[PDB]
């Protein structure tokens, strides 16, 4: 015989659309590259880990040529991949 | 200048190879238990015999499994772009 009570009331989500985005998702600044560019790099082989992981679950490159190294260009990479990994990266840290 | 000395450690385990011609046939065996110590010889458990040191291996603890594939920034030609380089384990 314990009798502890929990608590847990309430629940609701509010969400829609960003923008408007007809096009794919391009409304990303040299800023917002800039951002995930450091952020990434900055931090180990568990975050270099995830951004090789979605842009070659994407479009596979070192597997073909020369797998002991990759490029992740960022600046002529398609706007959807690189705030889709943003969103990604920051979500995994969660740190502000 | 070498003296003619095997530093063995009483209670250490050790491989005693098979004492006769030389062959890589006759192997160590065991590991054994060491029991007695002398400047060039030694006496373990389970042989029932001394040995000489230069016939007498010690044995590993075991190891360090510690293995992982991982990426390393180089400064390349890049406005804000990286290259990343999968290291050794």
């Amino acid at each position: 015989h314990h009798h502890h009570h929990h608590s847990h009331m309430g629940k609701q989500a509010s969400a829609s659309y960003d923008s408007e985005e007809e096009e794919e998702g391009l409304p990303m600044s040299y800023d917002e590259k800039r951002q995930l560019s450091l952020d990434i790099n900055r931090l180990p082989g568990e975050k270099l880990g995830r951004v090789v992981h979605i842009i070659q679950s994407r479009e596979p490159s070192l597997r073909d040529s020369n797998p002991d190294e990759i490029e992740i260009d960022f600046e002529t990479l398609k706007p959807t991949t690189l705030r889709e990994l943003e969103r990604y990266v920051k979500s995994c840290l969660q740190k502000k | 200048h070498h003296h003619h000395h095997h530093s063995h450690m009483v209670g250490d385990t050790v491989w005693v190879r098979r004492h006769q011609t030389k062959n890589l046939e006759p192997r160590w065996k065991g590991p054994y238990t060491v029991l007695l110590t002398t400047p060039t010889a030694l006496k373990v458990d389970g042989i029932a015999a001394w040995i000489h040191a230069a016939h007498v291996k010690a044995a590993d603890p075991g190891g360090g499994p510690s293995s992982r594939l991982t990426w390393r920034v180089q400064r390349s030609q890049n406005p804000l772009k990286i290259r990343l380089t999968r290291e050794a384990p």
